[PDB]
């Protein structure tokens, strides 16, 4: 992190909100993780 | 892109889009290189095209 390179996969859920945010450092829980329920990982080619 | 079908960027699910999702992965490109002399050119080169 003291190089510019972050870890970890990336989130992008909507979250409008008023509070506070740090998205380095979330305190909240993850959205999901990758094998959760009602999870689905998108193909090879990202077809619609 | 014309030589390598399965290299194609598939955007939306095309009828020629619903037979190259089943394209395998590695039967594409070279496959095993016979060079003997290492610095000189290749012997014969097995390709998948």
């Amino acid at each position: 992190n003291l190089f510019n390179v972050a870890r970890g996969n990336l989130y992008l859920v909507q979250t409008a909100t008023n509070g506070n945010w740090s998205p380095m450092a979330p305190v909240a829980a993850p959205p999901f993780v990758r094998g959760g329920p009602n999870v689905r990982v998108v193909g090879r080619f990202g077809t619609i | 892109a014309l030589a390598y079908p399965g290299r194609a960027v598939l955007p939306t699910q095309t009828k020629n889009a619903q037979f190259l999702s089943t394209a395998i992965a590695d039967r594409i490109g070279r496959l095993d290189r016979a060079n003997l002399i290492g610095g000189e050119v290749s012997a014969m080169v097995e390709c998948m095209e």
